[PDB]
RNA sequence: CGAAAGGGAAUCCGGUUAAGAUUCCGGAACCUGGAUAUGGAUUCUUCACGGUAACGUAACUGAAUGUGGAGACGUCGGCGC
RNA sequence: CUGACUGUCUAAUUAAAACAUAGCAUUGCGAUGGUCAGAAAGUGAUGUUGACGCAAUGUGAUUUCUGCCCAGUGCUCUGAA
RNA sequence: UUACUUAUUCAAUGAAGCGGAGCUGGAAUUCAUUUUCCACGUUCUAGCAUUCAAGGUCCCAUUCGGGGCUGAUCCGGGUUG
């Protein structure tokens, strides 16, 4: 199945896809509230792995704090 | 008629208070507005990488609603399509023999991400169709070199929604047939052929190639001008 | 006293004119006179600057 | 040690301005489609005065470019200035005392008040009693202009800025003595708890480094260096000379 | 196509707004009137003083609730007496108690209602 | 939110108690919010006359919008009342 | 002899010649800043401010002067390296 | 040493008129062509400037009410530095 290419696709966090990838989210991140709620795992094949199943009840939610 | 007259407007500077005129470009919209606005934006400027790039490459109308049109033909099973299947194959066969095998081998579209995948890695599959808006775009970039390697044809098509719709959901990410009754794997080939020279003959030479720039209208005519002007 | 005048009567609160409270009969027909010169003098502009313009 | 006066300072309580008896701060009118494009028209409806600002303020009434209604600025007279003055702003305003152009379109020497550091700040500089700044030439690379301060710096600014001709009123404010100390009391009951001052001298070495005694004298050297730390900086700080001097002129 | 914005200023746009229409009714049973009118007038002021009000004045002086105000203590002396209420009178007594004066119109004999109610 | 000393809608004399009163009694007022009718005014030149004028009067339709005024203002001193 | 003066302080042993003052002199700064505040900050005082300004030291009305010394402490620099 | 504008940074504004190009029209070169320049509502006065605007032109049969297109050129949706 494809989770499997999303673990390992998101394990070469250098290649120039995901920089590109990393450059444009990390933009959109800053900009919305600092704890805002999340449509959907950007992560899905990790929010699996830690437990999310996608269901009624399963709430994923995004932060940002502040580094140092 | 000259009992009305004709007092003309000035609307100049310092005179006049000035029409209500259309301001839709100076509308301080809505954060969350500008965001989206701003993140395709800053999506189109900074070099785009080719695995990315793939897409955009959408699809013709034609050979879209081509393809969609065919699909169209295989239909999963309807909520009281499989509600009266089961209440005829269940109830009988079960009192009875023929392993549920009280009905004739069915035909559908086939979709699943996970799914669509273990198909097209075990080359069982026909058709593919990508859609090119998913997000992350992770869950798919992978899968137009995992189709050419595996070789079987596939086609980044515009909508989520549509191929959605046409599994009879909200949104799909992929749709890909692997059957197809008899009558049909005639259209299969002008389909695939036409397609396949677009999407897997061009993969190739397409990632090797990346996108992204467009400088927006005004720094473009500014450098639009600098060459014109000083050239 | 200010919320007075709203257990008064209109006549109490005004002459017969342009402008009954507000400005000072003076400076009304100062208002008038400036008003009627300017206007007429805006056509003297005018004239004067489309007779300069038939000359060139 | 104890903390020194200048310390106390930054956090506010008793040292903030005193400003109730203020007219509105005084600004320019907002850099609009008229004034960057060609001009318009205002009256002085009064010239007032502002407290604790020698330097009277003018009020200019300009009709609302875009709605039915009046917009008063708050302008600081510029000495000429004169109720019913008609007051017009903009690139294309005309070369009178009292009209707002911007610094491009002026040309060298006029001299000019309430100017902009960056185009639309509203005004920035010389906007003290009878203060003026001095166009020294222009340059077309980026309309920027050059202009002299009244501390005697030259410094460019864009030419898009704006000014206001002329110099501002309130002319030899700091040319009469204060002679008593109440003049001096009122001087600042207006504006700032800054006097009277106590000398630190004075002190005990807790409130002052200049502090401690059986001689008022001040101990090291009263110069003391840009990096030192709060606490230090009390004396003649990044002193690049000291003494005596009668300077003439300044930078040029 | 477009849309035309003659303001520059993005406002929440109206919407709907509903109205509460409920599963299980809050309280059970609403509360019985509190302050009906045997607690809005709470007893008799008999003293002295208060009684040569009675006789010389036209004033029915009774204890009232300090919840009660004066159209509330108007009411209940006009209910439970059957008699025309002139006006209301209300003063604090110091021990927390709310005393009103209450003169009847010329019509009703302030010291027969008295021992009417039932007290000399 | 922040003034029983700032801004502020309108009450007065007479009388009364052992102790309350600009509250109570007696008389005479005024403000506000709400109601509404009659008298008046206005009108065939529909939304009033007069006075050269400053202005007058028992009135004398006025939505948006604009604007102007009162609220609203230091201190001393001599002079007038 | 002292301090120019009016003025302030050791509530409860010091009212002075002490502190302040006006006047004089000096220093930092043109806001991407000077000084100062904060654990941090889409933070804060000066600032409704902009050198006739704000900040920081000295001396102490007027008059009259204010010499010599930059080696040391310190401050400062369009200076060789 | 430096061009880029999307990160980041600062200024204002009730995110109005930014950017590219066009009507109009007055001069030019070229030994004729488009090869470009140039301009295109306000300055004796302490008035007045508001009702999607009067005009113009189409519609509804139009009894009084509306509406649209010009009036106000078009094309970019980078609010503007
Ligand atoms: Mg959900
Ligand atoms: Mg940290
Ligand atoms: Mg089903
Ligand atoms: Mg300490
Ligand atoms: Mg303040
Ligand atoms: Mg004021
Ligand atoms: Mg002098
Ligand atoms: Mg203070
Ligand atoms: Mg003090
Ligand atoms: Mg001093
Ligand atoms: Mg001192
Ligand atoms: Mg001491
Ligand atoms: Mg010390
Ligand atoms: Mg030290
Ligand atoms: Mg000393
Ligand atoms: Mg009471
Ligand atoms: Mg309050
Ligand atoms: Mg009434
Ligand atoms: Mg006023
Ligand atoms: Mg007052
Ligand atoms: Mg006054
Ligand atoms: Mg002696
Ligand atoms: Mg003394
Ligand atoms: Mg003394
Ligand atoms: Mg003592
Ligand atoms: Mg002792
Ligand atoms: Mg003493
Ligand atoms: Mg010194
Ligand atoms: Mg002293
Ligand atoms: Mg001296
Ligand atoms: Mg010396
Ligand atoms: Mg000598
Ligand atoms: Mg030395
Ligand atoms: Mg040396
Ligand atoms: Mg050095
Ligand atoms: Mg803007």
């Amino acid at each position: 199945g494809a989770y499997k290419y999303l673990e390992e696709l998101q394990r070469k966090k250098q290649s120039d896809v995901l920089r590109f990838l990393q450059r444009v989210r990390v933009w959109e991140y800053r900009q919305k509230n600092v704890i805002h709620r999340a449509a959907r795992p950007t992560r899905p094949d990790k929010a699996r792995r830690l437990g999310y199943k996608a269901k009624q009840g399963f709430v994923i939610y995004r932060v940002r704090v502040r580094r140092g | 008629n000259p009992l009305t007259h004709s007092t003309p407007k000035n609307f100049g500077i310092g005179q006049a208070v000035q029409p209500k005129r259309n301001l839709s470009r100076y509308v301080k919209w809505p954060e969350y507005v500008r965001v989206q606005r701003q993140k395709k934006i800053l999506s189109i400027r900074l070099k785009v990488p080719p695995t990315i790039a793939q897409f955009q490459y959408t699809l013709d109308r034609n050979t879209a609603a081509e393809t969609f049109k065919l699909f169209n033909k295989y239909r999963p099973e309807t909520a009281a399509e499989k509600k009266e299947r089961l209440t005829k194959e269940a109830a009988a066969v079960a009192e009875g023999k023929s392993k549920q095998d009280a009905s004739p081998k069915p035909y559908a579209v086939k979709y699943g991400l996970n799914h669509v995948v273990a198909l097209i890695e075990n080359k069982k599959a026909k058709l593919v169709l990508i859609a090119n808006d998913v997000d992350p775009i992770e869950l798919v970039v992978f899968l137009p070199a995992l189709c050419k390697k595996m070789g079987v044809p596939y086609a980044i098509v515009k909508g989520k929604a549509r191929l959605g719709t046409l599994v009879n959901q909200k949104t799909s990410a992929v749709a890909a047939l692997t059957e197809v009754r008899a009558e049909d794997e005639a259209a299969l080939a002008k389909l695939v052929s036409t397609i396949d020279a677009n999407f897997a003959d061009k993969y190739d030479e397409v990632k090797k190639h990346w996108g992204g720039g467009i400088l927006g209208n005004k720094a473009q005519a500014k450098m639009d001008k600098x060459x014109x002007x000083x050239x | 006293r200010p919320r007075q005048y709203a257990t008064v009567s209109k006549t109490h609160k005004t002459v017969s004119r342009a402008y009954g409270g507000s400005r000072c009969a003076n400076c009304v027909k100062e208002r008038i006179i400036r008003a009627f010169l300017i206007e007429e003098q805006k056509i003297v502009k005018k004239v004067v600057k489309e007779q300069t313009e038939a000359a060139k | 040690g104890r903390v020194i006066r200048n310390q106390r300072k930054g956090a506010g309580s008793i040292f903030t301005s005193h400003t109730r008896l203020r007219q509105g701060a005084a600004k320019l009118r907002t850099l609009d489609y008229a004034e960057r494009h060609g001009y318009i028209r205002g009256i002085v409806k009064q010239i007032v005065h502002d407290s604790g600002r020698g330097a009277p303020l003018a009020k200019v009434v300009f009709r609302d470019p875009y709605k039915y209604r009046l917009r008063e600025e708050i302008f600081i007279a510029n000495e000429g200035v004169h109720t019913g003055q008609f007051i017009y702003a903009g690139k294309k305003a005309s070369l009178n005392v009292g009209n707002v152009l911007p610094l491009g379109s002026v040309p060298e020497g006029t001299i000019v008040s309430n100017v902009e550091e960056k185009p639309g700040d509203r005004g920035a500089l010389a906007r003290a009693s009878g203060n003026y700044v001095i166009i020294i030439g222009h340059n077309p690379d980026e309309n920027k202009t050059r202009v002299r301060l009244p501390s005697g710096a030259k410094k460019v600014i864009s030419s898009d800025a704006r000014g206001v001709i002329g110099v501002i009123a309130g002319g030899g404010r700091v040319d009469k003595p204060l002679l008593k100390a109440g003049r001096a009391f009122h001087k600042y009951r207006l504006k700032r708890n800054s006097w009277p001052k106590t000398r630190g001298v004075a002190m005990n070495p807790v409130d002052h480094p200049h502090g401690g005694g059986n001689h008022q004298h001040i101990g090291k050297a009263s110069t003391i260096s840009r990096g030192a730390v709060s606490g230090q900086k009390a004396g003649l700080i990044a002193a690049r000379r000291t003494g005596l001097l009668r300077g003439s002129q300044k930078t040029q | 196509a477009l849309k035309v914005r003659t303001s520059a200023t993005f406002r929440l746009p109206k919407t709907l707004k509903l109205a509460r229409a409920p599963k299980y009714a809050s309280k059970a049973v609403p509360h019985y009137n509190r302050l009906d009118s045997y607690k809005v007038i709470e007893q008799p002021i008999t003293s002295e003083t208060a009684m040569k009000k009675v006789e010389d004045g036209n004033i029915l002086v009774f204890q009232v609730s300090m919840k009660a105000n004066k159209y509330q203590i108007k009411k209940a002396v006009k209910e439970l007496y059957e008699v025309d209420v002139l006006k209301v009178n209300t003063l604090v007594r110091p021990n927390g108690t709310k005393k009103a004066y209450v003169r009847l119109t010329a019509d009703y004999d302030a010291l027969d209602i008295a021992n009417r109610i039932g007290y000399i």
